[PDB]
RNA sequence: GCGAUGUGUG
DNA sequence: TGAATCTCTTCCAGCACACATCGGGACGTACT
DNA sequence: AGTACGTCCCGGAAGAGATTCA
């Protein structure tokens, strides 16, 4: 379902920016899951180009 | 009209187009107009003919009731189903004798033809209204649901043009209500859906 | 530090002023007011500007209104660029007090920075893509922002008193960004399905309608007409009426 | 026959309905309310009283020592209403209570050793009510709503559906006191009855049955009937009932005197049952498998050694049976179940419990109560009785009482305010006959169940909060107490009462912000009443039906005035004629009826008690006796329409008006409106906005005048009278000698509030009415308010308004309007911006008020006094400077124009902190206000004094008359005026002892005023002077403001345009306004059509007399026509003559007609087709009300000639010049450096959520990222990006958002990391 | 509060009232409610309003005469069985006065002026239930009681 | 130069 | 013994405005 | 005298009981 799909998404940063915070950003921090952005929220976040 | 000019002559051309339209539009449309006076509502002169039938139909069902050959349930589902058939009859009356009513001389003797009755003229332009609303202005405007989603043995006799009386107004009242509330909570909901949706693309 | 790093989720919330619970750094992040659905999915932006909206149909509809007040406000810097650009203030400080005296110049200098200048239209229920378009001004007396009619179903957006604001692209790539994707002329179509967008509606088609219906029997009768023009000319002279059976040459 | 004052425009009117009834005193909810709360009412009951009689008498710890209550007094005010206003602090009042305060004799039976009743200790202040029903806290003038929550009381909800998905009915109960803790049963799909207190957790009732102390036996015995097997010679014979079988399907045998009378393998009759009945045969044998599907009732031992065979709740089998044989026994209770008409419910349940006693029982309690902590037993025990069964902690209301026992069929009105065993005994008696099917469970939202609280209930309530917060401390230091070395003042603070009622009428869900924008707004917001608040339900939590209008509404609750938007019915008005009940609930008016006659007697009624009865629709056709004309007619019995036999009723409706509100009643042709637009008409009207020139609305109700009368903000003579001094400030009337006090009256002075602030920015302003030398009848109008005409209600104008779709202007509902308008002025509103300047003395040293600022121009030093401050007067626009504040080092502190609002200003207000030199203008002002009060109570006493001399005259106009020695000697020489030996002499004698009384009199109350203006009034802290200036903007319109109708058909004013390109007749006259046809039907509201060719009627009949009388006709023709117009209709209640006229009067009578003969029309009962046809016949206007018209433009004929009449259109408050707002590059945020949000801080748009969305959907990119980065986040790249501009380079770097590295350094502050990375 | 016997021609009657609205009307109003819908979407929009009603009605109705296809049972028995009125007869009462008054007995969800309009569950069903030729049927009407006499039972 | 609650607008 | 089926309890409920109020009290003193 | 300055603070859904066919 979607409500979930966004969160185990590769991507974390959406999913932080989605729904709910605490979950995501909290199983991320034990991940240690490195981030690369390939994603529009991502980049709208930091601004950069699209 | 708008449509096959685009698909026929591509882009620059049909904005134009739409332009001049409307120009061209607001124009004789002004020049013309169309405004909206109460005689421009006819009121079906069958109308009483037809809703008296109704009322003597409810009264030959009551009697029946009463002598016990139907039980109340039945009863309130027979009383709807003849009213719902009075009203499809007055819409029928009504929209007649406004399409057509127009009828005059043509150098010959008479004829008929559609009319410019305003209202009419609104409607079946597709502006705004249609059958529906003109219906809800001329014959009865139907019936009407109270909460529970059931139906209430009692329709609106008369329309806008004449005045309601209070109770079918009070009736109306919480049956426009429902949905005048409902929209509400649908937008509420519905944004979240479209929310979530965005998240997930 | 519970209460620190997440007040209100271990037992009894810690409250702060009276009554309701302080505000805590979780909060400052999740939540409909965090920093994320709050300051960076979306956020305040400078140049922009809000108003009331009205009709105008004098608009071909690449273009919409505009207040004049509000755009001289909108765009002051680049009516500070034109300006020592012609040289008529030393100092930036110089264009500030010339703008704020509203003298004459300005409009001349303001309208030629405005020409070919789109800017960005919104309407607050920003359900989907047409929800923000773009146009050319045209400068206007009066407070409120003049907006095609067509264009309203688009926006969904009745003149019940409805608020729209104004962006500016301040840069040049966006400028062409406008003109090449957010240009009503380029949206004939909603991407959601096929049906056109830019249909006329309840004024215009009342028009039309009442322009193309036969009677019966009216003033003009059943004559002959070599050219629309001299129907048009027969109309505005009043000496047929206006729809009446008639054959006519076309090509 | 009619008022004087009346006739300077008697509105002409339709209607057939006679009414009966005349409109109630709007405010009555309110008013009532809180006198209610606030008088030396005896006998407790319902009051500040009833709150002390709770609370007190406190008592030591047994300590030898109480206090008690004895009275109470409330001091007059330290200010009034209006300086009040003026300076800020609450319209509160002193609270003065005297206390008995009493040591027991020590060491001895209960007496006495020294009592001290100390002399009215006051427990500080409390709000009074404006005589208009206001209240105010901090210099403005708000409102208390009136709640309308569930019922203290017991219910029976369903829940059908949604749970366990079992497709089985569900039962819940609930009691919910007035002031305690909710106790609720339920049940689960396994048929179980479970309690819950609070919603903790979930109990088996049964535990709290036994709770209260009773035995397992003692409990079944209560829950079900018995069953009795006799142990006879042998085979034990049961004992039936016949009844007891119907619901029964046995298959096996049943017999009596020998004979079967069911055979194995049958079903039961009712002819089975007569005849066992007839027979009475009740001891039969018995199959004896029969017995084990049952359950032993009582306990059973062995009767030898007294040792347990088998426990109550107990199922049945064989061995049971033997062994309980061979024991002896010979009777056996069981319990007579069923699958319909009685369940093993509260057996299965005494089952599910886990204990088997009153200990651990308490025990199971107090663990589900107070999680963790060990038990103690004396401890769970003083809990128990700590939850339902003390004064303190738990209280039903009379309110709450009544309603229970109502709901369980009992009998006392009255009882106690605990509950009983008993209580709870027959709740859930109640519950399982309804599991049973018998009864009924009760929806909510019928309003039977709602309940309205008002002011009074709200303050009662939180004044008793109060009390119970200072009894604590109270009882505390009595614990202390010593020997009488204290009095109780000592032992009590006021200052806990103060703050939670001050926290109440401050911040509130209730205490909020009156719309004195309008008269009508404030009548509105008096009335509405909110399910909000505490104890209320919850928008977000809000439901669906709640929101929804129950068929009881009706008559008690507007269905139709309701604000549209985030919440509905939530906000439900109040109906006009509804009143509240003795005990608090929606109270409506009916006439009553006898065999066959409507008589006139007015009889009230509550919602239950409607429902069982029946009830006549209004507008039914009486004739003239009571009787109706028909024999079958409409009427409503139970929330249900119908058709009923003629003497069947019970009571009638008693006006049409009585099923909608204010809100509502002002809507001309209501009745030919949907619902939707109706309403949001409504609202609108609501929102409307004064205007500079009150217009009379043509198209009126009939409601007016009671609304305008009712409002306050006008002035209404208190006694009848004589004029005597006009002023456009101020009216003073002499009375006349009938109405005069027993003596020594004198006459009675009206000041009028001049131009002043609202609390929408919107002027309050008064216009006297009347003229020198003029009768006035007691109650009635003297100067019309802001909106109003001749005491009528009279929100926009009335404007000739034209049908036709032009030139696209009007494209969905774009009012065209024209530039004759703007010419009249008649839409020029007036605004009011109340701007602050104040200074507070800090470091670096305290501030100046002075105009010595520096690095500025003689700009402006000139508006500016020597003084520091604006002259009164002065025409400032935007830019400029009020006041003269600068910060010492020292910079500026002006306070100066707020951008784009032009205006100017007509006072300042200046207050300054006690202990600071008055610089000149603030010794000006001082003395102006000084002298202004002087003059003002000179007024006072020099008029009195005129009265006075001219009451002493005509009291010797008889008697001892002394013409020539009394005119010689000036007017005082009357210490001994002879004269003779009536009663007249003495009544000099009053007057001069009065003399000399009201000498010392106004000397002490001069100067006491003058010290209070002197006065430097306590303020903030390290405040040092108030400097208050008003500003008056003359908003006119342009195009983008907000007018409406009264059937929502809103517009924004789109073009202005000039009277050449109006529409116009051939008669010659412009038109006005033009509205768009293509919105009529749609909103399906014909009505305003209605309105407009009434109105066309109505101007029509103007212009006729209008030219009448610039013939200067004489009266005679007056008389026939205007006489004629009245005449015209059907039937009307509106039956007046013209020859009890004079002459004189009926020219005046035309002057005011000549803008045009108005028509009211009461809501449902108004006007037809054919009347209004017959009023245009005698005008002179096509019967059709259509005309040709000409567009300037074409000046041609339009064809289809089109609709034109009188509309009455309204404006708002939205006016654009206020909405209008831009900005390129202001301030910014501080903690994230991002632009601010709203106009009044000089911040920017917010581009949102969606619309970052949108870009991304278009391919646009750069917009966004532009759109992010440099408009919004960082510093240095938006200082990049200006310089970048005024160099023409359109370019950007974007660099970083700010915002983004704020988020990396809290995400940090947790105790994650987070970093970014190489490339 | 119900009986699902059903006659064979009114099951047929429903299911043909099924495929008309859900295969024939529906799709009207249908492609009615999307030309409408055409980029109008105004909520005050009674056009809207109204289609949109028609389909709630029909929807209810659809549901309705679904459940009821799905619980109703046929019993479409011959003559066989006769002598008994229990169901599916044409029977004839008359009244003290003369009242001459003939009808078939139908099932509930058949009620209409069609063929045959006396309910099963009513009372006078419930009396009519099991008599014969020449039997003393009462009732108890909410105005009180009554009786008739039978005078023909025919069947098809 | 912030946040809470309320009111109203679409 | 262990895999199903209840049942407390954390998380979210549209967008954009406009305006409004209000923001610690309490307890105790070295002085003012 | 009385205080401005001190400290003091309804829906879903998924998890852990917890209950019942073995
Ligand atoms: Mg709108």
């Amino acid at each position: 379902g979607i409500t979930k799909a966004s969160l185990a998404t590769e991507s974390f940063i959406s999913a932080a920016s989605f729904q709910e915070t605490t979950r995501v950003l909290t199983e991320a921090a034990v991940a240690g899951k490195r981030d690369e952005l390939r994603g529009l929220k991502e980049n709208v976040i930091v601004g950069r180009l699209i | 009209m708008l449509n096959t000019c685009y698909r026929i002559l591509g882009l620059k051309p049909t904005v134009i187009f739409a332009d001049q339209i409307m120009y061209t539009g607001f124009a004789y449309a002004a020049r013309s107009g169309a405004s909206v006076g109460i005689d421009d509502m006819v009121i079906p002169e069958k109308k009483h003919e037809i809703i008296s039938e109704a009322e003597a139909e409810v009264a030959e069902i009551q009697e029946q009731f009463q002598s016990g050959l139907v039980t109340a349930g039945e009863r309130y589902n027979k009383v709807i189903d003849i009213w719902a058939a009075a009203n499809d009859r007055v819409s029928k009356a009504m929209m007649d004798n406004l399409q057509t009513e127009t009828v005059i001389n043509r150098d010959g003797q008479e004829e008929k033809q559609v009319s410019f009755n305003s209202i009419y003229m609104m409607a079946d332009s597709g502006a705004r209204g249609s059958a529906a609303q003109i219906r809800q202005l001329a014959g009865m405007r139907g019936l009407m649901a109270k909460p529970d989603g059931s139906i209430i043995e009692t329709p609106i006799t008369a329309n806008f043009r004449e005045g309601l009386n209070v109770l079918q107004y009070f009736i109306s009242t919480h049956g426009a209500r429902k949905g005048l509330a409902d929209t509400a909570l649908k937008t509420a909901n519905s944004g979240y859906l479209t929310r979530r949706l965005v998240d997930v693309a | 530090v519970d209460a620190l790093l997440d007040n209100g989720r271990r037992g009894r919330a810690i409250t702060g002023s009276n009554k309701r619970p302080l505000k805590s750094l979780a909060d400052m992040i999740k939540g409909k007011q965090g920093r994320f659905r709050q300051n960076l999915l979306g956020k305040r932006v400078d140049y922009s500007g809000r108003s009331v909206i009205t009709v105008g149909p004098y608009l071909r509809l690449h273009q919409c209104g505009l207040p004049k007040k509000m755009a001289l406000e909108l765009f002051k810097p680049f009516i500070y660029g034109k300006l020592e650009l012609r040289g008529l203030a030393t100092t930036i400080k110089a264009a500030k007090k010339m703008v704020e005296r509203e003298e004459a110049v300005v409009w001349d200098i303001l309208d030629e920075v405005i020409r070919e200048h789109p800017v960005l239209l919104n309407r607050a229920p920003t359900l989907h893509r047409l929800g923000i378009q773009a146009f050319e001004p045209v400068l206007i007396e009066g407070k409120a922002i003049q907006l095609h009619p067509l264009v309203c179903a688009a926006y969904n957006a009745d003149f019940d008193g409805d608020q729209m604001a104004v962006h500016v692209p301040l840069t040049l790539e966006a400028q062409l960004e406008a003109r090449a994707l957010m240009m009503s002329t380029n949206n004939i179509l909603s991407p959601a399905n096929g049906e056109p967008i830019i249909v006329p509606s309840q004024d215009v088609v009342l028009g039309l309608y009442y322009m193309t219906r036969d009677c019966v029997n009216a003033k003009g009768e059943g004559m002959v007409l070599t050219g629309p023009k001299e129907a048009e000319r027969l109309y505005r002279s009043g000496l047929a009426s206006l729809h009446a059976r008639v054959k006519v040459r076309i090509t | 026959v009619y008022s004087y004052t009346e006739k300077k425009r008697i509105r002409k009117d339709f209607g057939k309905r006679p009414q009966v009834l005349d409109v109630p005193y709007l405010l009555s909810i309110q008013l009532d309310s809180f006198q209610k709360f606030i008088e030396q009412d005896p006998e407790g009951q319902y009051g500040l009283e009833a709150a002390f009689r709770s609370v007190f008498p406190i008592q030591s710890y047994s300590g030898n020592s109480e206090l008690q209550y004895v009275s109470y007094r409330l001091g007059e005010p330290v200010f009034d209403v209006q300086e009040c206003q003026i300076r800020g602090v609450t319209y509160s009042a002193p609270l003065r209570v005297k206390l008995r305060l009493v040591i027991y004799e020590r060491e001895a039976p209960e007496g006495t050793v020294k009592d001290i009743k100390e002399q009215e200790v006051y427990m500080g202040e409390i709000p009074l009510m404006t005589d208009n029903g206001t209240f105010v806290i901090n210099g403005t003038e708000r409102v208390i709503v009136s709640q309308l929550h569930r019922s203290p009381g017991v219910f029976f909800d369903s829940d059908k559906g949604k749970t366990h998905s079992s497709g089985k009915v569900l039962y819940n109960a609930r009691i919910i006191p007035y002031r305690g803790s909710w106790l609720d049963f339920e049940f689960d799909p396994k048929d179980n009855l479970f309690v819950r207190i609070d919603r903790r957790r979930k109990l088996p009732a049964t535990i709290i049955l036994r709770a209260l102390n009773y035995t397992t036996e003692q409990i079944l015995d209560l829950f079900f009937e018995k069953v009795i097997f006799e142990i006879r010679d042998n085979k034990l014979q049961m004992e039936l009932v016949p009844e007891r079988l119907r619901g029964e399907t046995a298959s096996f045998d049943i017999e009596a005197n020998g004979k079967v009378y069911v055979e194995k393998g049958r079903r039961i009759t009712a002819r089975h049952i007569r005849q066992l009945e007839k027979d009475d045969v009740k001891l039969i044998e018995v199959p004896v498998e029969y017995i084990a599907g049952k359950v032993v009732a009582k306990d059973y031992i062995d009767e030898s050694t007294g040792e347990l065979i088998c426990a109550a709740n107990m199922e049945l089998s064989l061995d049971l049976l033997a062994k309980l044989s061979q024991s002896g026994h010979k009777r056996i209770e069981t319990l007579f179940t069923n699958d319909l008409d009685h369940g093993p419910y509260i057996s299965e349940t005494l089952r599910v419990d886990p204990t088997n006693d009153r200990l651990s029982a308490l025990v199971e309690i107090y663990r589900m109560m107070r999680p963790g902590e060990p038990p103690t037993r004396e401890a769970a025990e003083s809990l128990f009785e700590n939850l339902f069964f003390s004064e303190d902690r738990y209280d039903l209301s009379a309110v709450g009482r009544m309603k229970f026992n109502r709901s369980l069929l009992r009998e006392e009105i009255e009882g106690s305010g605990i509950l009983s065993k008993d209580d709870i005994i027959d709740v859930m008696k109640k519950l399982i006959d309804i599991r049973n099917g018998k009864g009924e469970v009760d929806d909510i939202d019928h309003l039977g169940n709602r309940r309205i609280r008002s002011v009074g209930e709200m303050a009662e309530n939180q004044f008793r909060v109060g009390l119970v917060r200072v009894e604590r401390a109270v009882k505390e230091r009595l614990s202390l107490g010593d020997l009488d070395t204290l009095m109780p003042q000592d032992m009590i603070n006021a200052k806990p009462i103060s703050a939670a009622v001050k926290e109440f009428f401050g911040s509130s869900q209730l205490s909020q912000f009156m719309d004195q924008n309008n008269p009508l707004s404030e009548i509105t917001h008096k009335r509405r009443i909110s399910a909000l608040g505490p104890g209320g339900l919850t928008r977000e939590r809000a439901g669906f039906e709640v929101r929804d209008v129950h068929p009881t509404h009706y008559g008690r609750v507007c269905p139709i005035e309701t604000p549209e938007g985030p919440n509905i019915g939530l906000i439900n008005s109040l109906s006009v004629y509804a009143q509240t009940n003795e005990y608090g609930f929606l109270e409506t008016p009916y006439r009553k009826v006898t065999d066959g006659v409507v008589t006139d007697e007015i009889h009230y009624l509550s919602a239950i008690e409607e429902g069982n009865y029946v009830i006549a629709q209004a507008n039914s056709n009486l004739d003239e006796e009571g009787h109706f004309v028909e024999d079958l007619v409409t009427c409503r019995s139970k929330g249900e329409s119908s058709l009923f036999s003629r003497d069947q009723v019970d009571y009638m409706d008693v006006s049409t008006q009585q099923v909608v509100s204010v809100g509502a009643s002002l809507i001309p042709f209501l009745e030919h409106d949907d619902a939707n637009r109706a309403l949001m008409g409504a609202n609108m009207q609501r929102q409307a906005v004064p205007t500079l020139r009150a217009d009379k609305p043509l198209v009126g109700t009939g409601m007016e005048r009671a609304v305008a009368v009712d409002s306050g903000v006008t002035a209404v003579a208190k006694r009848g009278g004589v004029v005597q001094y006009v002023d456009a400030s101020r009216i003073v009337i002499k009375v006349n000698e009938d109405e005069m006090y027993p003596g020594e009256a004198g006459i009675d002075i009206y000041n009028l509030t001049k131009y002043t602030r609202s609390n929408q920015n919107t002027c309050i302003n008064q216009m006297p009415c009347v003229s020198l030398g003029e009768p006035v009848e007691r109650g009635d109008v003297l100067a019309d308010g802001p909106s109003t005409d001749l005491g009528e209600l009279a929100l926009g104008q009335n404007m000739r308004v034209a049908f036709m779709p032009w030139n696209g202007y009007n494209f969905e509902d774009s009012i065209l309007v024209s530039e004759r308008v703007v010419q009249e002025d008649r839409f020029t509103t007036i605004h009011i911006q109340e701007l602050a300047c104040v200074s507070r003395d800090t470091k670096l040293g305290p501030e100046e008020i002075t105009a010595d600022i520096p690095n500025v121009g003689e700009a402006a030093l000139s508006k500016l006094d020597e003084s520091g401050i604006v002259y009164i007067g002065a025409e400032v626009t935007g830019g400029d400077i009020l006041v003269g504040k600068v910060t010492p080092k020292v910079k500026d502190s002006s306070l100066r124009v707020p951008n784009g609002v032009s205006g100017t200003v007509i006072d300042v207000q200046v207050f300054t902190r006690d202990g600071v030199e008055k610089d000149k203008r603030a010794l000006e002002i001082e003395e102006m206000q000084l002298k202004q009060a002087k003059k003002d109570l000179s007024e006072e006493l020099q008029i009195l004094e005129a009265g006075l001399f001219s009451r002493i005259r005509a009291v010797l106009v008889a008697g001892g008359v002394e013409a020539e020695k009394l005119d010689k000697l000036p007017r005082d020489r009357w210490l001994e005026l002879g004269l003779t030996d009536e009663e007249k002499q003495n009544q000099l004698e009053q007057l001069a002892e009065q003399y000399d009384e009201l000498k010392h009199e106004f000397e002490k109350k001069l100067e006491a005023k003058r010290r209070k203006i002197t006065q430097g009034d306590d303020l903030a802290p390290g405040v040092l002077k108030i400097v208050k200036v008003y500003l008056a903007v003359k908003r006119r319109i342009q195009p983008g403001d907000k007018m409406a109708g009264r059937h929502g058909n809103k517009g924004v004013i789109s073009k202005i345009n000039p009277i050449e390109d109006m529409p116009y007749d051939e008669n010659g006259t412009p038109v006005d306004i033009v509205l768009n046809p293509l919105g009529v039907p749609s909103r399906m509201n014909i009505g305003q059509i209605l309105e407009t060719h009434l109105g066309m009627a109505a101007k029509g009949i103007g212009d006729k007399i209008n030219a009448m009388l610039k013939q200067q006709q004489e009266v005679a023709k007056l008389r026939e026509f205007i006489q004629r117009a009245y005449d015209l209709g059907a039937d009307v209640r509106q039956k007046v003559d013209l020859s009890t006229f004079s002459d004189e009067e009926v020219m005046r009578l035309a002057e005011n007609l000549r803008k045009g003969m108005p028509i009211a029309t009461p809501v449902f009962d108004g006007a037809k087709e054919a009347e209004i046809k017959e009023l245009l016949k005698l005008g002179d206007l096509p019967t059709s009300g259509q005309i040709r018209l000409y567009d300037g433009r074409t000046g041609e004929q339009f064809e289809r000639p089109v609709t034109v009449g009188y509309m009455y259109m309204l404006k708002l408050n939205h006016l654009v010049d206020d909405k209008m707002h831009a900005r390129s590059t202001g301030s910014y945020s501080l903690v994230t450096q991002q632009p601010l949000g709203g106009k009044a801080q000089f911040g920017g748009q917010r581009f949102g959520e969606m619309e970052v969305w949108a870009l991304e959907a278009y391919g646009a990119a750069y917009t966004l990222q532009e759109m992010l980065t440099v408009k919004s986040d960082d510093v240095n790249g938006r200082t990049k990006m200006y310089k970048n501009i005024v160099d023409g380079n359109h370019q950007m770097e974007p660099g970083m958002p700010e915002s983004f590295n704020v988020l990396l350094k809290e995400i940090r502050s947790l105790g994650i990391n987070i970093e970014l990375e190489d490339e | 509060m119900k009986t699902p016997l059903v006659t064979r021609e009114g099951y047929e009657k429903l299911k043909q009232e099924l495929n008309y609205l859900w295969r024939e009307e529906r799709p009207e109003v249908t492609k009615k409610v999307t030309w409408a819908a055409s980029l109008g979407d105004r909520s005050e929009n009674a056009d809207y309003q109204y289609n949109k009603k028609r389909l709630r009605e029909i929807d209810r109705r659809v549901r309705y005469l679904t459940k009821c296809m799905e619980n109703l049972k046929i019993v479409d028995y011959s003559p066989q069985q006769e002598g008994k009125v229990f169901f599916g007869a044409w029977v004839e009462i008359e009244n003290d006065d003369g009242v001459t008054h003939r009808f078939r007995i139908v099932g509930y969800d058949e009620i209409f002026g069609r063929k045959d309009y006396i309910s099963i569950d009513s009372p006078m069903a419930r009396a009519l239930l099991k008599k014969e030729v020449g039997d003393l049927a009462v009732v108890n009407t909410p105005a009180g009681e009554a009786s008739w006499y039978v005078n023909a039972i025919e069947y098809v």
